[PDB]
């Protein structure tokens, strides 16, 4: 039996409802769970038996059912809502879980501050050299980090990274890191890397000179 | 309730482990007990699934064979062994129970331990700063394995704008982060910046001042 969980990810604001549905592939009577996960903890049981909450959870959260159709409602989303959610059927064996749905807070438009680093004279005594571009505090997640070395665009020599979403302000942050060799970082002079953001007017470059 | 496991880490392609799961509060006689995991990025599998009053256990096919769930009702603990372990197998594994019979579902979880299978060795990571010159700094947490490490700056007593990114997998097949935090620009110089870099798998603790 499996379970087909939609949407896959969804954005909301403090106070709003939501609503997280998945259908099972044939009656799995009620025997139906909803599981809360954050980052780096364990599933937490939020509703058993379809439509039952369990000891603990904030009554804004209920479940309900209607035939295959099994719905997860928080009433008034919270801050400390961004999570996975996960429904799971076990009217046979094996238990099957949905493949979960992103919960994510929605806030107003914030422009990122943005920062970059030069490598470490220690890392280049090693051998290799390291440029770090900071993006800090920025909503929405979608950003664009474009590296230019000597003005030149670079293509696949750089990782992104990104928190999960601050329990504060529900802002993110990215980090975007370009590796080179120590010989290669010494045969070009400016490093720079560029922003587009939805909260700036015209892409933010950062940048410096190396040695300088 | 409680459900505390141990026994996960790094391991070997065609290897073997076992994890525990401990109870405490209740008595697993009365229970079902469930391994489920979660490989990196991905949603829940269900593993196994034990009654130990009888011993009577259900497998999922992508470990049946090879792994073995068992439980000892004097020691109130059951147990997972793996055997033939593959790169699919690296997982947080979670232990949990089919509480009220299963109407409660999985009402309590282990805390959960990682299990890694892979043939590369073990390194402790290299600590590289990264200069300020508002202000932002760092330290780049490079080359290292397998996950997990943990940062703290000034020993926890500098919190409040720390972020910590994700841990990303080099092209090297080493892993690499970066720790920031934003602080006054006029505290530079006088303010001291340590990062404090923990990596347990390879029993390296590295604390590495920042400065401008």
């Amino acid at each position: 039996i499996q379970m087909t969980q939609s949407p896959s990810s969804l954005s909301a604001s403090v106070g709003d409802r939501v609503t997280i549905t998945c259908r099972a592939s044939q009656d799995v009577n009620t025997a139906v769970a909803w599981y809360q996960q954050k980052p780096g903890k364990a599933p937490k049981l939020l509703i058993y038996s379809a439509s039952f909450l369990y000891s603990g959870v904030p009554s804004r959260f209920s479940g309900s059912r209607s035939g295959t159709d099994f719905t997860l409602t928080i009433s008034s989303l919270q801050p400390e809502d961004f999570a996975t959610y996960y429904c799971q059927q076990h009217y046979t064996t094996p238990p099957t879980f949905g493949q979960g749905t992103k919960v994510e807070i929605k806030r107003t438009v914030a422009a990122p501050s943005v920062f970059i680093f030069p490598p470490s004279d220690e890392q280049l005594k090693s051998g290799t050299a390291s440029v770090v571009c900071l993006l800090n505090n920025f909503y929405p997640r979608e950003a664009k980090v474009q590296w230019k070395v000597d003005n030149a665009l670079q293509s696949g020599a750089s990782q992104e990274s990104v928190t999960e979403q601050d329990s504060k302000d529900s802002t993110y942050s990215l980090s975007s890191t370009l590796t080179l060799s120590k010989a290669a970082y010494e045969k070009h002079a400016v490093y720079a890397c560029e922003v587009t953001h939805q909260g700036l007017s015209s892409p933010v470059t950062k940048s410096f000179n190396r040695g300088e | 309730v409680q459900l505390v496991e141990s026994g996960g880490g790094l391991v070997q392609p065609g290897g073997s482990l076992r994890l525990s799961c401990a109870a405490s509060g209740f008595n697993i006689k009365d229970t079902y007990i469930h391994w489920v995991r979660q490989a990196p990025g991905k949603g829940l599998e269900w593993v196994a699934r034990i009654y130990p009053t009888n011993g009577y256990t259900r497998y999922a096919d992508s470990v049946k064979g090879r792994f073995t769930i068992s439980a000892d009702t004097s020691k109130n603990t059951a147990y997972l062994q793996m055997n033939s372990l593959r790169a699919e197998d690296t997982a947080v594994y979670y232990c949990s129970r089919w509480g009220g019979d299963g109407f409660y579902a999985m009402d309590y979880w282990g805390q959960g331990t990682l299990v890694t299978v892979s043939s590369a060795s073990t390194k402790g990571p290299s600590v590289f700063p990264l200069a300020p010159s508002t202000a932002a700094l760092g330290c780049l947490v490079k080359d290292y394995f397998p996950e997990p490490v943990t940062v703290s700056w000034n020993s926890g007593a500098l919190t409040s704008g720390v972020h910590t990114f994700p841990a990303v997998l080099q092209s090297s097949g080493l892993y690499s982060l970066s720790s920031v935090v934003t602080v006054p620009s006029s505290s530079l110089g006088t303010q001291t910046y340590i990062c404090n870099v923990n990596h347990k798998p390879s029993n390296t603790k590295v604390d590495k001042k920042v400065e401008p």
